[PDB]
């Protein structure tokens, strides 16, 4: 589980820049955020952002460093439902019974 | 072994493996800590339960199991099936609600390493506040209670940091509890920096007299309403009690208490004393007619000390016509047969 991000190119991250660049989260812009060759999950512009910040106006943020904690931790994205014992773990998307 | 060591490397090592960066660790568990309340309190809002339960069902699934409920509060949360009731409900909120469950755990972690973060700074502090009259364990102790107290008023909004503010509500725990413990017997705040003031000024006061001044100075450097027996009372309270219990005489084996003699007791003196005084009253108090000697006897020696009030339905004229005629004949009779003249005091 990494953590903060600077301005090198923005992708795959979580929300954070989302409402920043307000192109992905106002309307459906994020796929032409790739700038140039698309007339030949996240995707962000060439590099233009540099901050741990909100965007109303460059006013709640904190520009520092990015961590890279490794949790030695199994991660579970999709688990299922067995009803032998209680439901362990998580359902799909909807229930999560953990 | 001894025991300031071991907790200053218990929290420094953790420390040492946790410190909170200045901005940004200080700054998530913070937006963690209110994202948490604002959570509780809209938990509160769709379940109808207290913030206060809502606060202590996410506290025990993160800081503890049944063992911490059932010790530390005696019992009126149901061990197991209780808390377990909320957490329910808590399961049920869906998609939006679920979310301020999952928060407020979250929150209440960060709460939690927040608060073990920044506990260099309560010892960093609390150091200085040391020969104060209470134990460097307790005055961390205590500060380190201010610090929490501080974890719950800190706004992130308002940009400043963590550290000023711990600092204040932190020096203001410790600053209490020297005024709160530190003596034997309790002295309120304002007699502290009172004394402190009074001290202060003698120190003063002794930089050129060579004459540690008497009352008279530290009244007139004090200020407005200061007088001698002001200061020579509050210097008395100033002293703290000594050891009934202290090496005396010649230190050999001289304890402080064989030589304090005892007031309630009656020395023999005292039970003969009542026993004649008691036994002759008693034959005194039955030769006479009930009326206005027992009305005066049990009025002054039964319940307190109202000449009126004291004969039940027969009015004044009858009270001080028996009380002055019987008590008369009474003391005159006892001035024939002397047995009370000898004054029993």
């Amino acid at each position: 589980r990494v953590e903060y991000v600077k301005k090198e190119r923005a992708g795959l991250r979580l929300p954070l820049a989302a409402w920043v660049e307000k192109e992905a989260y106002k309307p459906g812009e994020i796929l032409a955020e790739l700038p140039e060759p698309y007339l030949f999950g996240d995707k962000i512009v060439a590099a233009i952002d540099p901050e741990e910040e909100v965007i109303a106006e460059a006013e709640g943020v904190v520009h520092l460093h990015e961590p890279a904690s490794i949790l030695v931790v199994k991660a579970r994205v999709y688990p299922f439902e067995d009803d032998v014992e209680v439901s362990t773990g998580d359902r799909v998307a909807p229930g999560d019974v953990l | 072994k001894i025991s300031t060591s071991d907790p200053v490397r218990q929290y420094l090592h953790e420390i040492g493996q946790v410190p909170l960066l200045t901005l940004e660790e200080e700054v998530e568990l913070a937006r963690k800590v209110e994202e948490g309340m604002e959570a509780i309190k809209k938990l509160s809002e769709i379940t109808g339960l207290d913030p206060d339960l809502i606060r202590e069902v996410v506290r025990a699934k993160i800081l503890g199991s049944a063992r911490v409920r059932h010790i530390p509060g005696l019992k009126e949360t149901l061990d197991p099936k209780t808390v377990e009731e909320i957490d329910q409900k808590l399961k049920s909120l869906p998609k939006e609600h679920k979310r301020y469950l999952h928060i407020a755990r979250e929150g209440e972690a960060a709460r939690q390493h927040l608060i073990e973060a920044n506990l260099r700074l309560v010892v960093s502090i609390a150091k200085k506040y040391t020969g104060r009259g209470l134990s460097f364990l307790d005055l961390i102790q205590e500060g380190n209670q201010g610090l929490i107290r501080a974890v719950e008023k800190f706004e992130y909004k308002r940009r400043f940091k963590f550290s000023t503010y711990a600092t204040w509500w932190i020096r203001q725990a410790i600053n209490r509890a020297i005024a709160d413990q530190a003596r034997t017997i309790r002295i309120p705040v304002h007699m502290v920096e009172t004394i402190n003031k009074l001290s202060r000024t003698a120190r003063q006061l002794q930089q050129e007299l060579g004459r540690e001044p008497t009352y008279e100075e530290i009244a007139e450097a004090m200020g407005p309403g200061w007088d001698a027996k002001r200061v020579e009372e509050t210097l008395k309270i100033a002293q703290e009690p000594v050891s009934l219990e202290t090496p005396i005489g010649d230190e050999k084996d001289s304890f402080y208490g064989d030589f304090i003699p005892d007031e309630h007791l009656p020395s023999p003196v005292d039970a003969a004393t009542q026993s004649l005084l008691s036994e002759e009253l008693e034959k005194a108090l039955s030769k006479l007619s009930e009326r206005e000697a027992m009305v005066l006897k049990l009025r002054k020696g039964l319940i307190d000390g109202e000449e009126v009030g004291a004969f039940f339905g027969v009015t004044r004229e009858r009270i001080r016509q028996i009380e002055n005629k019987a008590l008369r004949k009474l003391k005159y009779h006892e001035s024939r047969t002397r047995k009370l003249r000898d004054f029993l005091d």
